[PDB]
């Protein structure tokens, strides 16, 4: 958005086996990347 | 006292002097907005038309007219709210006129401070002055009371007044004026007996 | 002081804040959506910023027919910060001598303080209308004997100059 | 107007002064409003010449009133149910933009003193204290006077006085429970406090409104614009913010007119329902009016109207 | 405000949004008026259970 590539992350405990927990958390900003790119596609990297 | 107090004390008619003064200030204030610049090169309308030509004047004057129109609109709207307040006062004045002047009100402290008897209209500049004649208790006297009277075992209650504790000669008098009268069946009534009310002093009644 | 915190400008008094700001977040706003807290840009202390105390000034005076002595009201301004000074909830009133006698309100100040001219100008805790302990008991009745007739003038507006502004 | 619109800016204040007397009529109007609240408050509560006090022994003819009258138990001279009303029903943040709140002439303790004195006056004097000097009168005969006034004979009161006292105390308990439990019960007062909170919060959000300007924040406008451009942008801000303040004041004048009508109604009810016995049916609450009780509230009054309401039905045949 | 002043126009409504809450207080006031007539009518006519 508007010249920023903004990345958020959050680290919390979880206790579910197979689902998303109930409860609330907010993602804080880490760094503001000054890259004016057009991003429309992604792929997840696994090891 | 009204003649001397009003003749001496200028603020005695402050509620009317203030309403006339607020209308005078509203009009004088409106004139000061006619003397106000509002952002314009000049506040004087004759000077603006004498000063500017149509090709520049239409845009600059449209701006000046816009500002003066908001000022006049503000005057009229604010004047409408004040008029609503005078209108409400006028509704109060007309109601006060009809039931306090053209009648007798039983509403306590509605038509002046005291028990209202009558009012007299007086002409005033753009308003009315009411002379309210009211009954106001003055001197104090202490008495002992009782909730009811047990005469022959029946409980006697007053129709109109309150019992006075002379000390050996209890009397009943009208609520707003001490004038003791003998306790009789013509100014009291009998209903039920004295065995349930707490505090009856079982004094004597007369059967005229 | 007049402050400039990383572009945020204003006049006020700087105090220490106890808010736990997260590391990337630098300042806060109130319900009014105006700034009320700042992280100092050089040392990482959390500060609250408030403007300096101010308020209107009312002049306490007898009429010019009687005296030229006046009292000055700083409404909701603490005494200490001002430079017969009486501290009250409404503020510090200077020039009137505080007395212990309550009287009828003449020139009202606010928050329980009224002033009157008695001669000199005095400041006092307001009377709510003298004092009258009523001799109430479960077995006592008072009844007016002699009465007086009083006429009170109550003035109500009826009309206004009938202006018409074309 | 000067501080709110051109806060801490001499150049902006001087530009605002080019609109003539708008600051003297808006400040005069708002001062008149503040004076109007001191006058209406003084009409409802400071309508009694002297401050009457109850005796240390609160023997009010078997009707307990320790619920509505102030308790020495609280450090404040406030009542317990009234204390519940006060607890049920920023100022720096408001002040910081030049929109301050003036203290009442009568403090909350002084409003409590008037409601205690006026309520004590009603209990000890009926209606005579509102028309002159206070007479002492016991409360059950006062009930007899008010029943006679409403066209109900005294014998019903005196024969069931213990039951009526129990019903009144239970009714007070119902008020305690209803107000503590039900939040919307105080909607008539919650709406006035809420309208004032919204009016000031709306006004500050309008201080956060841009109105067409390059920025809504006045200190940044003066820090960002030189006088040649600043004159146009500030004139835009003066028109928008001044019209917003004019709208605020207009809402306060119209709302004040409605509150004024309510205050005249409240003062009329105070005098005729509290300081007397009204014969106007359904004027002072639903039922036949006996009496009313003032209670202090934030910027307002709560009336406890004691009314006679028929319950059980019975059919009879009649004749003219 | 959107329909009357910027009727069926997103760009005009978006421009109108620059005046903050004037439409929330005008629509709130007029909604209060509508509620006000229902409240007054209910006091005058719906005064019987
Ligand atoms: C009480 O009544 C008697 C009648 O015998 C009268 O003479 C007297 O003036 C009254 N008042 C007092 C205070 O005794
Ligand atoms: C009157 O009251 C007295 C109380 O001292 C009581 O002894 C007496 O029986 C009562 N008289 C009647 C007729 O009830
Ligand atoms: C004025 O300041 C002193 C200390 O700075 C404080 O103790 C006092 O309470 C203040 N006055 C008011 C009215 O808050
Ligand atoms: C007035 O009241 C204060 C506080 O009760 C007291 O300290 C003072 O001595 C009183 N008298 C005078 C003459 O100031
Ligand atoms: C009542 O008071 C008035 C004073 O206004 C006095 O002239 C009059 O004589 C008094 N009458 C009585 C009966 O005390
Ligand atoms: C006062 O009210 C309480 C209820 O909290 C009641 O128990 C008590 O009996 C009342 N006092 C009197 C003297 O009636």
């Amino acid at each position: 958005i508007d010249g920023y590539f903004k990345i958020y992350s959050k680290h919390t405990p979880i206790n579910l086996v197979r689902d998303l927990p109930q409860g609330f958390s907010a993602l804080e900003p880490l760094v503001d990347l000054p890259i004016g790119i057009n991003i429309t596609r992604f792929q997840t990297l696994l090891a | 006292k009204i003649q001397d107090s009003l003749s001496s004390t200028p603020s005695a008619l402050g509620k009317l002097q203030d309403v006339v003064n607020q209308n005078a200030q509203a009009l004088n204030t409106l004139v000061k907005q006619l003397s106000s610049n509002f952002g314009a090169i000049s506040s004087v309308l004759n000077d603006i038309l004498s000063r500017l030509d149509p090709p520049e004047a239409e845009v600059q004057i449209d701006r000046l007219i816009t500002g003066r129109l908001q000022s006049l609109q503000t005057y009229v709207t604010q004047q409408l709210i004040r008029a609503a307040e005078i209108r409400a006062s006028a509704n109060l004045a007309a109601t006060k006129m009809s039931e306090c002047v053209l009648g007798q009100s039983k509403r306590v402290d509605f038509c002046g401070k005291g028990y209202h008897l009558m009012s007299f209209p007086q002409s005033a500049p753009h308003g009315v002055v009411f002379l309210h004649v009211t009954y106001v208790p003055a001197q104090e006297k202490n008495f002992t009371t009782a909730p009811a009277i047990c005469h022959d075992g029946k409980a006697h209650f007053p129709r109109e007044g309150v019992f006075v504790s002379n000390g050996t000669h209890w009397f009943v008098t009208q609520r707003n004026f001490y004038e003791p009268q003998i306790i009789t069946t013509d100014n009291t009534f009998v209903s039920g007996n004295c065995d349930v009310v707490i505090g009856i002093v079982n004094n004597t009644v007369y059967d005229p | 002081v007049n402050f400039n915190f990383n572009g945020l400008t204003g006049t006020g008094v700087l105090t220490e804040s106890n808010k736990k700001f997260l590391p990337f977040q630098q300042f806060g706003r109130d319900i009014a959506d105006t700034t009320d807290a700042v992280r100092d840009p050089q040392t990482l202390e959390i500060l609250d910023i408030t403007p300096c105390s101010f308020g209107g000034v009312s002049v306490i005076t007898p009429g010019t027919n009687t005296s030229n002595q006046v009292a000055v009201l700083y409404q909701d301004v603490n005494c200490t910060e001002v430079p017969n000074v009486f501290q009250t909830r409404a503020g510090c009133l200077i020039g009137a001598e505080h007395v212990n006698n309550s009287y009828e309100c003449d020139i009202p100040i606010g928050a329980g303080i009224c002033a009157s001219y008695q001669q000199s100008i005095i400041a006092y805790t307001m009377s709510l209308g003298a004092e009258n302990s009523v001799a109430y008991s479960n077995n006592s009745i008072a009844i007016p004997t002699n009465f007086t007739i009083s006429v009170t003038t109550e003035i109500l507006p009826v009309s206004m100059t009938k202006t018409s502004v074309d | 107007c000067t501080m709110y619109i051109c806060g801490d800016s001499t150049e902006c204040s001087n530009l605002l002064l080019q609109y003539g007397s708008f600051c003297t009529q808006l400040n005069r109007a708002l001062t008149g409003i503040a004076v109007e609240q001191d006058k209406n408050t003084q009409e409802v509560f400071a309508q009694v010449k002297q401050i009457y006090k109850t005796p240390p022994i609160k023997d009010f003819g078997g009707f307990n009133f320790s619920q509505i009258l102030p308790d020495p138990s609280k450090p404040s001279k406030r009542s317990p149910i009234e204390d519940l009303l006060f607890n049920k029903v920023l100022i720096c943040a408001q002040k910081f933009n030049g929109l301050t709140v003036l203290p009442p002439l009568l403090t909350d303790e002084m409003i409590a003193q008037y409601t205690s004195a006026l309520l004590a006056g009603t209990i000890t004097s009926g209606w005579t204290f509102g028309a002159g000097p206070a007479l002492q009168i016991p409360f059950p005969m006062q009930m007899a006077y008010r029943f006679n006034g409403i066209g109900v004979t005294q014998n019903v009161l005196y024969e069931n006085q213990k039951l009526i006292a129990n019903q009144f105390n239970s009714a007070i308990g119902k008020i305690q429970d209803s107000l503590s439990s039900t939040p919307s019960a105080l909607g008539k007062l919650q709406d006035v406090v809420n309208q004032n909170a919204q009016a000031l919060n709306t006004l500050v959000k309008q201080l956060s409104s841009n109105f067409g300007a390059i920025s809504s924040v006045l200190n940044d406008i003066l820090s960002r614009l030189d006088p040649p451009e600043a004159e146009v942008q500030i004139d835009r801000l003066i028109t928008g913010r001044l019209q917003s303040l004019q709208t605020y004041v207009t809402q306060q004048l119209i709302r004040a007119a409605e509150i004024r009508a309510s205050a005249n109604l409240a003062a009329t009810k105070m005098s005729e329902c509290v300081l007397g016995q009204s014969k106007r049916v359904d004027f002072c609450g639903k039922g036949y009016h006996l009496m009313s009780f003032p209670q202090s509230a934030p910027h307002g009054v709560v009336f406890l109207h004691v009314t006679y309401v028929p319950a059980q039905e019975k059919n009879f045949t009649t004749a003219p």
